[PDB]
DNA sequence: TTTGGACCGCTTTGAGGCCTTCGTTGGAAACG
DNA sequence: CTTTCCAACGAAGGCCTCAAAGCGGTCCAAA
């Protein structure tokens, strides 16, 4: 299976925001090293867009942290919960 | 994941873009830009697998309290 | 919260627009010039929009809610199907067996959305929406049961009990003080015809008819039976069976369904179709106060 | 021409003849033809009779525009679309013409129509070359489609849907009939309905058996092997009745039979069907084809 | 000829049938 | 000995129909 779109579109997002810091601190030398790294971006583009993946799911790379964050709590309430009912 | 399959692809990618680039400055910009996004995508696969063992033992807590 | 007010939406829209108005001399949550602010002449979206705007001026809250369902559910008691639960083996009071059943509930595993409403008759009625461990209790799956005060019975809405039914009877019987606590086979949807049966609350001489002692037997015979009071309103029966055939057992198992049985059982017997005295397990309905019947030889 | 001999034939046709005795279907496996998708969404599904005179014609090739055509007269009568589908192996003989089904999909299908007809050979016998004799049409669906294309049908074809309808005797018959086939998996327990006839609704029966009792009567009261006869039925009936009355003094055989329901399939006298086995259910078509045939003459 | 009244029209809508989905023990199958 | 899934199927939420009544148009009685 190809890759999630999901994961494609925010990979995107993220190479064109390095590119454009990479850019920020170059003054001269500027059109052909961000031609060549535009070219960069799109043959990445395509390998990605061809790559190949196991049918696993693989959920938002941005909100899996908080996640986790309220999984944990979630534990955390649970394991208090199993404390109290074993102590009644 | 599909994580686990595009690092080594972008790894790749990094060591042909250091090996055909030339200039100095831009070889460490582009370590450094490596150097982060490597970070990122370990970390990002690292959450990823205690979202699964979370998962799991939130499963195990939830036949336990049953 | 935007829950309670959804919830309190989704109840209206279940409310007929007819009797609205009765709804809110029920409720009383809301003053009487919120009301006259709200013409009941106008859209059904429109009304129900008003009624948001009203609840939402006030404070709205999962009480106040919680009654407005639980007098719903009294206006219709129609909706749902109810099982009677029997206690047994003197001294009672409202608050302490409201705080008695709170903590029990709370204690159950560790909260539940629990109202009380106490109606005449001394009929408390109790809303109750379940949740788990982790989740907010869920007010799309409730229940009701039903009390009443120093009595052997109390009735149940059983629409999803069957997930932990062992808690709510444990509960209701370390709150009435009561020691045994059974659950009877007996179950229907008229909720007033169950609350008379358990507490037994209940010309041209040319022509020449022949048989005639016949007719006069069975109409007595029937009219003993059953007698001229208007008969309980149930609605369904069912008998499992499992007897020798003498014509291994036979295992027979018949479903009774009818707008208004009682009546056509009054009915057969004059229309010829049983027997002038009808077999026991047809004529003590009412008698032995059962729906759910077994029997052997 | 065959009007004459049709006229003898009919005259012919008279309640005097013995009812013929049937052969019991056997287990027997989906044709090759037959596609099991195809028959599994059959299968499963409640279906609506409708008896039909012979197709005037009627041309298998041209399916595609008969497709437009009821597109064309729906979106007159007004997302959906008609398509037309060819289906082999289920014809009992030859002579039979080939089946085929209409489906409306929404752009999910809703409404589904069939036409067929199994070893009806008497209309196909006094028929000429230009019919086509499906007289057989099962239903699927919402009511108004049903009848925008029974309309459809009627302005194009020339020809009626009548709603076949089947008596207590026939039911009676089939119910026989279907207790004769051996099921290897006994999945659904035989269940009678019954009906009162009473202006006021009233009791309606449901008496079930276990299949293994079921199996055991029908295997005593079987005389003839392979093979259903009028005084089998009558013994099934006469021992069911005996039974009931020897349960509850209530003469059972005063009640009218409205639906019949076991372990391969299940029928109402309002014209509904269901289907779960294969193994018998071109032989089921067969048995009804014949109603067909019976409303048709 | 003008104006009010009552007819029939129309749309709105409330309730029942019904299909489908949710929940599911209970048994079967794989197994730390 | 334990765990998860298919099954048996029960059940209730939701789709879909129509019978009900209020609002609106129109004809006819009255000024």
């Amino acid at each position: 299976q190809p890759l999630s779109k999901s994961t494609r579109d925010h990979l995107q997002t993220m190479m064109e925001s390095v590119i454009m810091t990479i850019l920020s601190n170059s003054i001269k030398e500027k059109e052909e090293i961000q031609y060549h790294l535009n070219f960069l971006k799109k043959r990445l583009l395509q390998q990605c867009e061809t790559l190949k993946v196991p049918p696993k799911k693989m959920e938002d790379l941005t909100n899996v942290s908080s996640l986790l964050n309220m999984e944990r709590a979630r534990d955390k309430a649970n394991e208090e919960g199993l404390a109290l009912l074993q102590e009644e | 994941k599909e994580l686990n399959i595009v690092l080594p692809e972008f790894e790749k990618t990094h060591l042909e873009h250091q090996q055909r680039i030339e200039s100095k400055v831009c070889k460490a910009a582009i370590a450094t830009f490596y150097v982060n996004v490597k970070e990122q995508f370990i970390k990002m696969l690292k959450e990823s697998q205690m979202l699964t063992n979370l998962k799991r033992k939130n499963a195990k807590m939830i036949s336990d309290i049953e | 919260d935007e829950t309670v007010a959804e919830f309190i939406k989704r109840t209206i829209l279940k409310i007929p627009m007819n009797e609205l108005t009765t709804i809110l001399k029920a409720w009383d949550f809301l003053s009487e010039n919120q009301l006259q602010t709200v013409n009941f002449r106008q859209r059904k979206e429109s009304v129900v929009q008003h009624l948001i705007h009203l609840c939402e001026e006030k404070r709205a809250s999962i009480s106040d809610a919680a009654l407005l369902d639980i007098i719903y559910m009294q206006f219709h008691q129609h909706q749902k199907v109810w099982e009677v639960f029997q206690m047994s083996k003197d001294l009672f009071d409202m608050k302490q067996f409201k705080n008695s059943f709170k903590k029990i509930l709370q204690r159950a595993l560790k909260n539940v959305t629990v109202s009380f409403r106490e109606t005449e008759e001394n009929a408390v009625w109790i809303r109750i929406a379940w949740g788990t461990q982790y989740t907010k209790p869920n007010q799309y799956k409730p229940t009701y049961v039903v009390y009443y005060s120093q009595t052997p019975y109390a009735f149940t809405s059983s629409s999803m009990l069957r997930r932990n039914t062992p808690l709510l009877g444990q509960a209701l019987t370390i709150a009435s003080k009561h020691h045994q606590i059974v659950k009877m086979d007996l179950r229907s949807r008229y909720l007033d015809s169950l609350k008379a049966i358990v507490f037994k609350q209940y010309m041209d001489s040319r022509i020449i008819h022949e048989n005639i002692v016949e007719k006069e037997r069975v109409q007595r015979i029937t009219q003993e039976t059953f007698g001229d009071y208007p008969q309980p309103q149930l609605e369904f029966a069912q008998y499992k069976l499992e007897t020798k055939f003498k014509s291994e057992p036979l295992r027979c198992l018949i479903k009774f369904s009818s707008p208004h049985l009682l009546e056509a059982l009054k009915s057969l017997a004059p229309a010829g179709i049983a027997d002038a005295p009808l077999s026991p397990l047809l004529t003590c309905i009412p008698n032995k106060r059962m729906n759910y019947f077994k029997i052997r030889d | 021409p065959l009007q004459k001999r049709l006229e003898s034939v009919r005259k012919q046709s008279s309640f005097i003849l013995t009812p013929p005795r049937r052969k019991i279907p056997q287990c027997s496996q989906l044709q090759e033809d037959v596609d099991p998708q195809k028959v599994a969404f059959l299968l499963h599904k409640q279906w609506t009779l409708y008896s039909l005179t012979p197709l005037y014609k009627f041309s298998y090739s041209n399916l595609k525009e008969y497709s437009r055509l009821l597109n064309a007269f729906i979106v007159a009568e007004k997302n959906i679309k008609v398509i037309f589908s060819t289906l082999l192996g289920m014809k009992g003989t030859q002579r039979d013409p080939e089946a085929f089904l209409v489906q409306i999909v929404s752009k999910k299908v809703l409404w589904t129509g069939w036409f067929c007809c199994v070893f009806g050979d008497s209309l196909l016998e006094t028929v000429s070359e230009d019919f086509t004799c499906l007289p057989l049409f099962l239903a699927n669906g919402a009511e108004s489609n049903t009848a925008i294309i029974g309309t459809w049908f009627q302005k194009t074809f020339d020809c009626y849907f009548s709603p076949l309808a089947i008596n207590a005797f026939n039911l009676s018959w089939m119910a026989a009939m279907w207790t004769a086939c051996k099921m290897d998996h006994y999945v659904a327990t035989t269940e009678f309905l019954w009906s009162v006839p009473c202006s006021p609704q009233s009791l309606d029966i449901s008496f079930a058996i276990h299949p293994e009792d079921a199996k055991a009567l029908w295997d005593s009261v079987h005389k003839t092997p392979g093979e259903v006869t009028q005084e089998e039925v009558d013994l099934f009936m006469d021992c069911l009745y005996s039974h009931f009355h020897r349960h509850f003094k209530i003469h059972l055989s005063a009640t009218r039979l409205v639906r019949v329901s076991t372990s391969v399939a299940s029928a109402h006298t309002d014209g509904k069907i269901k289907i779960l086995c294969h193994k018998y259910l071109i032989g089921v078509l067969a048995y009804l084809t014949e109603l067909a045939i019976f409303q048709i003459e």
